[PDB]
RNA sequence: GUCAACCGAGCGUUGAUCCGAGGAUGUCCGAAUGGGGAAACCCGGCACGAGUGAUGUCGUGUCACCAGGCGCUGAAUAUAUAGGCGUCUGGGGGGAACGCGGGGAAGUGAAACAUCUCAGUACCCGUAGGAAGAGAAAACAAAAUGUGAUUCCGUGAGUAGUGGCGAGCGAAAGCGGAGGAUGGCUAAACCGUAUGCAUGUGAUACCGGGUAGGGGUUGUGUGUGCGGGGUUGUGGGACCUAUCUU
RNA sequence: GAGCCCGGUACGUGAAAACCCGACGUCUGUCUUGAUGGUGUUCCCGAGUAGCAGCGGGCCCGUGGAAUCUGCUGUGAAUCUG
RNA sequence: UUUGAAGAAUGAGCCUGCGAGUCAGGGACAUGUCGCGAGGUUAACCCGGGUGGGGUAGCCGCAGCGAAAGCGAGUCUGAAUAGGGCGUAUCCACACAAGAGUGUGUGGUGUAGUGGUGUGUUCUGGACCCGAAGCGGAGUGAUCUACCCAUGGCCAGGGUGAAGCGCGGGUAAGACCGCGUGGAGGCCCGAACCCACUUAGGUUGAAGACUGAGGGGAUGAGCUGUGGGUAGGGGUGAAAGGCCAA
RNA sequence: ACAGGCGUAGUCGAUGGACAACGGGUUGAUAUUCCCGUACCCGUGUAUGUGCGUCCAUGAUGAAUCAGCGGUACUAACCAUCCUGCAUGGGACCUUCGUUGGUAGUAGUCAAGCGAUGG
RNA sequence: CCGGUGCUGGAAGGUUAAGAGGACCCGUUAACUCCCUUUGGGGGUGAAGCGGAGAAUUUAAGCCCCAGUAAACGGCGGUGGUA
RNA sequence: CUACAACUUGGUAUUGGUGCUCGAUACGGUUUGUGUAGGAUAGGUGGGAGACUGUGAAGCUCACACGCCAGUGUGGGUGGAGUCGUUGUUGAAAUACCACUCUGAUCGUAUUGGGCCUCUAACCUCGGACCGUAUAUCCGGUUCAGGGACAGUGCCUGGUGGGU
RNA sequence: GUGUAAGUGCACAAGGGAGCUUGACUGCGAGACGGACAUGUCGAGCAGGGACGAAAGUCGGGACUAGUGAUCCGGCACCUCU
């Protein structure tokens, strides 16, 4: 949900500011996204957790 | 994403022919059936 | 040994008790790891020994999990992979302070209180090392023909600032010191080589030229590895191309 | 209530073994198929990166005209007249 | 503590010990004292077995006025020598002006700060000492009690007499009616058992919730044993703000 | 995000299931435990005797060949319906399927006894 | 009793976020144009680029809006005369 | 009062194909241009004295459009040797040719968004069957059957919000 | 009667009428009143440039005393500031 299996991306953390200022804490979490990635050209597919800049980067080879 | 294609693809082009492709439609259909390779040289 | 004596037995000049270094033994529990378990107590497998008329019994080794190498096999299923089997090397837990990276209060102050403060504190999580972190300018500076990695100490300075411009918070440049390594190695362009995957005018093609062969140092690509070569700011380096040559 | 009584003190001395610091060696790597200062041009100089936008963090700086640094999400360059 | 308490406002059984304005900072202001004096003084650091020596970076005085550019014994405002504001240590003498309060000049006189340390206040620190109800973070608890899950146990004795079935009457057949059998039910009376309605006692109790007389339920939505589960803004609750180790 | 939450295979967990002993005596203190008398339950070894089986043999059996004939129906055909052709239904050819004379209860499998981690 | 507030259903209109959009304007300056003086500053115009503020336009739910609903929460009257 | 959880709206990423259906501008463009001085609904500036013609012009009949039905255009048919000019009008010429276009309905090339019907390859399935597997209602893989560029999820954004 | 409460004033008018006008100014301001402080109040006179008046002179709003809101933050105009 907030790592990459790739790349290690993980959630950042902040504060969610109000009108009247109030700071709450709140996260930031990456795009994962889930895919079945073609590790080899034999065809075996894995679900495996990428992040959508992983998927940009051509990364996880969704063949 | 740039990339020529391998075989007839219909409404695209010919063998060879250098067309411009949404990344989804390359990374899901020509791409992993062999359709096309991306353009390096 | 001592409380801590009272005995009873004994050792010591052939060197005791005693002090230092290195070894041996080291029940059971505990990360606890053969399996289980209410910690310190229950039940085993295998191999080799002991014992018994034989079963019972005893002794010594070894048997957790995961991670990473190496080797064998390769499901559905075809390529194969997941997995499985064997074998090697690690890990696991503890510890007072100091380090680094994350998460993160409230009491309190503001004479109320929400922004703000408290405070990035308390606490928590992950990780070290004897220290850590940082570190070799995509830096400052201000026209000085200036400094020259980082860290730490003193000033600059409670200043410039910042702030319901409230309570409060609060630098840096510069200068003086500690220590000095103004330290090293790479990636790329290019060469050579090896290999994977594509093919191949499959010949006039690739060695540095001149001569003579030959149809592959592949012929062409592309990817990867390895070895050279290249570590730079007045830009530097490959590619060239002269001159000089320990 | 001790310098001259005792343990000591000033001052000298002492290590079989283990360990720790040095030093000199075997040992290893490495340069010598080498070096210099010169001349005019093509190629290279770290990419999902820098930059930009949205939302945050932190800097004297409480979003402010807000630079430098940084997280997530989008978009996304050039190799030195950069 | 009070306007006021000998006390009928507060506190103190007694003795002996202990128990409340302290420390840090070149902090801030004032005032003593010492050194130097238009200067005073070092910080970090370095070297001394010390309390000693060095160390000029800084800091404070030495010129002010103005938002600032800037000018400077002046400066700001202003069109203004035209007045005011701030500044030129202070005093003295001499003049010239004015009696709207005194001023403007010329000579003399010459200006005092700073660093230690004492004391009194003060800032930031728990800041003279003692004293809450409560607020946050991390943990510990369902051996009491609330509910649930699994598996066991217990409920003397006596009554009442549902459905069903049978026989007989009755009918075309039934409905129905008697007599039997049967043994139902959050049924009845009542011990164990579980409760807790009244009263008396207890009330520095035998007992931090009991005792004696009576009282309710007592085959069920029962009681009880053993083992287990739910955890704090959470649980559980036939619901009382109940219970979650007096 | 981390810390951790769940959970499969497993493995624990009685308050339940299975499982063979009773009466008498004795000590200052234990007794279905010791002793006496009489039992029952698991194992182990030795000896003896019946009585099965492999090797031996006998039974029990049954599988497969060729070849002899009828119905599916490679496909060409006939009948009939439907719109020259057409699809359907039906008889049969080829292969194929099915019956039976030789074969091959001979090679084959089984017949002591244990028996599941499975039903 | 559907007026109020909820709830359910419906959008014909009004309003409305982000995101798309980037007119117009502003800063900078290549270039010019005027000076005004002499040992180069002082005025205007100003392309492109890069920036800064950014308008018209487009855009959902919600709200407003239109109905229903009371074993929904709720509500269920006064004054004068007359045999 | 101020926040937040949760729920919900849209954009965007994950996220793709083909077709229909709408809207903007670009390009080859048709097209629309009624003072009056008049052969007369002059768009001006142009190169602007001769051009179209037979890749069949004047004169007529049809279709459509608008229609200020003034009449113009295109398309076809008819006919077969003309309109035209500084023609004289005028800021402004010829509607004789050529070189972008301005007030406007259109087309074919682009781009760009909006909506719709679909498709499958992303993605999803607590649907089936196999395998890992001796034991497995875990999990993973393979495959079939379905959904399907929706959903879920990240970022941004508006609502509801005593639930805290 | 004096715009408006009440009071102190005003017939010398401050009450009624007419003509011109913008002093409902700019730079200031000796001296004072009142006051915890912050506020508040009066003011002669000087300069510039004006109004009215023959002139002397008067005019820095209104017979007087109410008609008001500190600081912070931000907007607008101008400046020979940065």
């Amino acid at each position: 949900a907030a790592v990459c299996d790739i790349c290690g991306k993980g959630p950042g953390f902040g504060k969610s500011v109000s009108h009247s200022h109030r700071r709450t804490s709140r996260r930031w979490n990456p795009n994962i996204q889930p895919v079945r990635a073609v590790t080899r050209p034999g065809g075996n597919k894995q679900r495996i957790n990428a992040c959508t800049s992983c998927i940009k980067a051509g990364k996880v080879s969704r063949a | 994403m740039k990339l020529i294609l391998t075989a007839e693809v219909e409404h695209l082009g010919a063998a060879g022919d250098t067309v411009e492709v949404k990344d989804g439609y390359g990374r899901n259909y020509l791409l992993p059936r062999g359709l096309a390779i991306v353009a390096s040289r």
